[PDB]
RNA sequence: UAAUAUUUGUUUAAUGAAAAGUAUUUUAUUAUUAUAUUGUAUAGUAUUAUUAUAGUGUAUAGUUUUUUAAAAAUAUAAAAAAUAAAGUAUGAAUUAAUAUCAAAAUUUUAAUAAAAAUUAAAAAAUU
RNA sequence: AUUUUACCAAUUAAGAAGAAUAUUAUAAUAAUGGGUGUCUUAUAUUUUAAAUAAAUAUUUAAAUUCCGUGUAGUAAAUUUAUUAU
């Protein structure tokens, strides 16, 4: 496809193939799950800061 | 001066001081004494004799059994300087400056730079330039001119930047013997670029089917258009 | 085996008659008159010019 | 212990290959060496 | 650090490619910023030392040096990967140094 | 008896080049870009390796039918396992693969084809452009005659390499 | 126990209850891995151990990814090759820039000066070869670049072909496009003709005849006219002659002799076709035939002073079963220290080529002898092949 | 150590083989008289090891990979005989503090003393 | 001439996506035994028991085979507490 692109010039928006980041392994996991809700979280992001 | 840097290179090599290597200086090779070991006393011409001589020779260097270059002919120093020419500026900045200042920074601060180097390493190539005139081709007696042309450099007969001394005091610059540094430049390109003048006119009498046809004509007609550009007139 | 040898005694052998005959020996060769491959006297080819008369 | 490596390190050129190549080999022949001629020149000489 | 120069190591490898963006471009501080100049090379001209551009000056090195090996009357062949020793070759090449091509050739062929 | 053999001490001691700290070459910000083989002295016309497919003959036309290399259609260790590749080509899937990691697509992802756009760092800086064309799961962008390189066409049953 | 390293390259003696190891055949070592695990790398698909995971990514991005291109794209890139007439006036234009620059040879006194190498003239002359369809010798080239009369011939040579092809049309281009969809030789045609000769005639002089000979072939290609015929036959004649092309010269020499009719009576061209025809059939040993011949060539030409000298020379040197045995000329010495059998290799018991694979001379599919594999064949369990009782 | 030892493929009665717990059969394959389902070829001892273990069942398929141009001594057999050593190719292992080496003699020194001192007279390579 | 004696030498800057969701400690919010190429059935899928423990404690005195053994609520549900892509 990268190729086939850099000839064609066609855009692409989507990836040609599925990349399962767990290698397999959320398959493991059961399907009902989700992560808990966390409350008064450690860290800086959830002020959103622009210029420090 | 024997393994590090030549005559007529372009390399700024150090001798004394080892600043391209990727070690400790562990096993000094040409040593004359054992009390060479806590002071060397290298930087006495009889010491750095005996050390610089005992140096492998580089690809600079070509030793003896194997074959070296032909570098003092003409014929090479001059495509040298211009192949000099195409690095700076390129061919599409060429045909904008030909045209005639409108220009991008970026891109102005490379005609600068191609005028800087050119100057270094004609500096560089003048004492092997003035060695060859005398056996040198009316190809390359031209070139002389084309490719001081085409680096955008103007030739010193009496934009240039080849008229004008790098300033620094005569006490505090370099007069060390045995570094080939012409400290007149301004004064040895100007009676080097009449004597290439005086020696074409030479190989034009001298030169006095239809291939010899046109080439006469044209080589004729780039003289007084190439020589003109600079100045310089038959 | 007793000791570790240096280049000295590696270099020894080298000095040697066995040695310079055995690997570093130049071979006298001719042209072969019928093949013209490089020949040496008294070593001869399969070819029917080179049996009966061996040149 | 210091049995001077570093500067005896730099006179190697003086020996011939066994010596030269290898490093330690080396600094104990110019230990021996230069021990040698200390004692000698004080002492003889 | 309060000043992170790109070229430098914090908690990194040398990465050359995002370590240097540019080889040509040379990174330093000035003003407590990342300031960015045009890469030189000293080099001695008249007795006093002239910086030069950087980039063309070292590509200009490597031009000079592939074509002063180029333009010699010889040709150099390298075969990697010969399946013999160091010290059997070595002894089988000691043989051919310095000879024609024609007992090079028939030395190789007779042995 | 008439050549000249006198036995090179290189092989009696072959000591390893020394390994850099972090890859850091200590002299890169010093020294220039030449290679150093060039300033070394070596150069070479034709590199012949024998390791190339192509070259694999004359690789067996060079040694001694005498010696036997076993194993030749079978393997003793069954091949059918799945066991991991060695480290360094693992790296070298990691460094030309990186869209393969999680959220390497960029958020809200403003670029779209047809957009001017000036080119901010690296070569051919200053330079203005119209989006032709994005791929996006790259982060990747095709600016009109912006890095614009040959491309080689090869050769086959009815046409040359172009 | 272990008097060297736990890895499982290390040198010295292991053992098993101690440094436990399994059965690695072939480990790839330490630095480069060489050129037998490569072998089994490129015959078997992987390393004889099977530990190591065959990995070809690189060179899938090298074979296969680069010859991918579509058929919607390949079904428009011949639409965009480039105009070959424009080709040819570009190829001719800087090929000939870079050789008239080429510098005059220094010529030094007690010593020969090392010419100037070619090296940039490869360069626009590879262009310039196979936009014009034919195959060069450097050799030659510099050798006609040596000496001034060559350089000269092959310059203006080049100049009158450049002229004619930028004025006229490329002729052989015209001859080809009326081939698949008959007159003289063009002026470009025989400017080119004549350079190739030229560069022939130098290639020549440094003794280089197989490739004179090679060259000319092309020359012979483009020539139309039966006096340029005659003369490329002739000279072609020669240079397998010197060759050692008999066949090759004893087939080129008499064509230049049929020319003989229509070619004009200015021509040396036929007289030197009697000489190659005769002089091949002299090398063969056939000397009979090639008195005839010289007879017939002063019988036709009357005095001619090649054959004056080749009939006077015949002359003084004045079995079927020893004929063109003997070796008389040195390029085929110098093609006989290249491509013979020397002792241990290049011989028929070294490795035996066999429809284009190589084979040890055990399975040698054109020889039976001892150690062959085919004495060990059996009868194959139908009939008795041979009356041999102990062996077959 | 190591230009070392080893290897070295010019002629087969290993007939057979369930107990092997590894080896991309691309469709290995009935024509059945039988019904569904399932499954047929080389890895025991770290090896393509000295060479397997055991139960079938049978006797004319020769059922088809072992280098080499002298002699000592070692190994068999009758100091004779048979076998093996300059060889092209592959290429380990024990050992290694060493200076280009350490040869001969004499005494001494805290126990052989290749430690001293003195006289002396050890070239190189190969077996 | 057929032939330029025998012997005697090093120590290398490194050509490059061939080193990063990298190693180690650090998060006092989750936690019935993780198993993907998985997928009827459970007669055959039971682990419980007052103790020193996946629960780990702020002093030098006294006293005890005289000679190896020793500190008690800090606040009563109070904020030392088994955290985590
Ligand atoms: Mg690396
Ligand atoms: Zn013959």
């Amino acid at each position: 496809v990268d190729r086939e692109v850099l000839l064609t010039g066609k855009s692409v928006w989507e990836c040609p193939i599925h990349i399962d980041h767990t290698c397999g392994g959320s398959k493991t996991v059961p399907p009902h799950a989700k992560k808990p809700v966390r409350y008064m979280d450690a860290g800086i992001a959830n002020v959103g800061v622009t210029d420090i | 001066v024997y393994g590090g840097s030549g005559r007529g290179d372009l390399l700024y090599e150090n001798p004394d001081a080892r600043r391209h290597s990727g070690r400790a200086l562990g096993v000094l090779n040409g040593v004359r004494h054992s009390s060479q070991a806590t002071m060397p006393e290298s930087g006495q011409l009889y010491y750095r004799k005996l050390i610089l001589h005992s140096r492998p020779p580089n690809g600079s260097c070509a030793g003896l059994q194997r074959h070296c270059h032909d570098t003092c002919n003409w014929s090479y120093l001059i495509p040298s300087l211009h192949r000099c020419a195409e690095s700076a500026i390129s061919a599409k900045l060429w045909e904008k400056m030909c045209q005639l200042v409108n220009l991008t920074q970026y891109e102005r601060q490379r005609v600068r730079d191609g005028q800087n180097l050119y100057r270094y390493e004609v500096h560089q190539r003048l004492p092997l330039l003035e060695e060859s005139i005398g056996w040198a081709q009316l190809d390359d007696l031209l070139g002389w001119f084309r490719s001081a042309r085409r680096a955008w450099v103007r030739l010193p007969t009496s934009s240039s930047a080849m008229s004008c001394r790098l300033e620094g005091h005569a006490d505090s610059r370099d007069t060390t013997p045995g570094r080939n540094q012409v400290f007149d430049t301004p004064e040895r390109v100007e009676q080097l670029t009449e004597a290439t003048v005086h020696r074409i006119r030479e190989e034009l009498q001298r030169l006095n089917s239809a291939r010899r046809l046109a080439r006469d004509e044209e080589l004729s007609r780039c003289v007084e258009e190439e020589l003109g550009w600079h100045g310089v007139a038959l | 085996p007793k000791r570790k040898k240096n280049p000295m005694q590696l270099r020894r052998k080298v000095y040697g008659l066995h040695f310079k005959e055995k690997y570093l020996k130049m071979e006298e060769w001719y042209y072969c008159p019928l093949c013209a491959e490089p020949k040496k006297p008294g070593e001869w080819c399969r070819r029917e010019d080179c049996r009966q008369i061996k040149p | 212990h210091y049995r001077a490596k570093l500067e005896l390190d730099r006179i190697r050129s003086m020996l011939r290959g066994r010596a030269r190549l290898e490093r330690k080999v080396g600094l104990k022949r110019l230990f021996f060496l230069m021990r040698t001629q200390t004692r000698y020149r004080v002492e003889q000489q | 650090p309060r000043i992170l120069l790109d070229r430098s190591l914090w908690k990194s490898l040398w990465i050359t490619k995002l370590q240097l963006p540019d080889i040509n471009r040379w990174e330093r501080v000035v003003n407590s910023r990342r300031v960015t100049e045009d890469r030189y090379a000293f080099v001695e001209e008249e007795g006093v030392m002239h910086k030069v551009n950087w980039g063309l000056y070292c590509e200009r090195l490597e031009t000079e040096l592939t074509v002063t090996q180029e333009r010699l009357p010889q040709h150099t062949l390298l075969m990697k990967a010969v399946p013999s020793s160091w010290k059997k070759l070595d002894i089988d090449i000691s043989v051919i140094r310095g000879l024609s091509l024609r007992e090079a050739m028939a030395q190789c062929k007779l042995s | 008896m008439y050549a000249r053999f006198r036995t090179r001490s290189k092989f009696y001691f072959r000591p390893a080049r020394p390994a850099l700290a972090y890859n850091v070459d200590p002299n890169v910000m010093r020294r220039p870009k030449v290679k150093r083989g060039l300033l070394k002295g070596t150069y070479s016309d034709e590199t012949v390796d024998l390791r190339d497919r192509e070259r694999l003959e004359l690789l067996e036309s060079m040694r001694h039918p005498r010696e036997r290399d076993f194993y030749q259609d079978h393997t003793y260790h069954n091949q059918w396992l799945r066991r991991d590749l060695e480290k360094h080509q693992k790296q070298q899937l990691a460094a030309r693969y990186k869209y393969f990691a999680p959220d390497f697509e960029i958020s809200p992802w403003i670029w779209y084809p047809g957009d001017i756009v000036e080119v901010v760092s690296g070569e051919g800086i200053g330079q203005r452009g119209t989006i032709i064309a994005v791929i996006k799961y790259k982060n990747e962008i095709v600016v009109q005659n912006i890095n614009v390189q040959d491309v080689v066409i090869p050769a086959s049953e009815s046409r040359p390499e172009q | 126990y272990q008097r060297g390293g736990w890895s499982p390259g290390s040198k010295h003696q292991k053992h098993m209850t101690l440094n436990p190891t399994l059965y690695l055949y072939r480990f790839p070592g330490p630095h480069g891995p060489g050129p037998y695990t490569m072998k089994y790398w490129w015959t078997l698909g992987c390393f004889p151990t099977g530990m190591e995971v065959p990995f070809r990514l690189h060179e899938f991005l090298s074979t296969y990814q680069q010859e991918h291109v579509p058929v919607e794209v390949e079904e428009w890139l011949r639409c965009y090759i480039k105009d070959p007439l424009s080709e040819l006036v570009n190829a001719s234009n800087d090929f000939f820039k870079a050789v008239e620059v080429y510098p005059e040879v220094e010529s030094a006194r007690g010593y020969k000066t090392l010419q100037p190498s070619i090296a940039p003239l490869l360069v626009p002359m590879k262009k310039f070869e196979e936009q014009l369809g034919v195959k060069i010798s450097p050799v030659g080239l510099r050798s006609v670049l040596s000496n001034p009369v060559l350089k000269d011939r092959f310059l203006d040579d080049l100049f009158d072909y450049k002229s004619y092809v930028e004025k006229g049309g490329s002729t052989p281009h015209r001859r080809l496009a009326r081939s698949r969809f008959a007159e003289t030789t063009a002026d470009d045609e025989r400017s080119l003709i004549l350079l190739l000769t030229t560069i022939s005639e130098g290639c020549i002089n440094a003794g280089n005849y197989s490739d004179a000979a090679s060259v000319l072939a092309d020359a012979l290609m483009f020539c139309h006219d039966p006096d340029s015929q005659a003369t490329t036959h002739a000279n072609i004649s020669f240079a397998s002659l010197l060759n050692a092309d008999f066949k090759g010269a004893e087939y080129n020499g008499r064509e230049a002799a049929l020319l003989q009719p229509q070619v004009k009576p200015t021509s040396t061209a036929c007289a030197r076709g009697y000489v190659g025809w005769a002089a091949a059939a002299a090398y063969q040993d056939d000397f009979e035939k090639a008195e005839a011949i010289v007879k017939d060539g002063l019988t036709l030409y009357v005095g001619n002073e090649h054959l004056e000298k080749l009939a006077n020379k015949l002359q003084a040197l004045r079995p079927r079963s020893l004929r063109e045995s003997r070796s008389h000329l040195p390029s085929q010495q110098s093609r006989g220290l290249l491509s013979g059998s020397g002792k241990g290799f290049s011989n028929e018991f070294d490795w035996v080529e066999f429809k284009n694979k190589l084979y040890p001379s055990k399975m040698d599919p054109r020889n039976n002898e001892m150690g062959s594999v085919f004495r060990r064949v059996g009868d194959l369990g139908s009939f008795i092949s041979t009356s041999r009782s102990m062996e077959r």
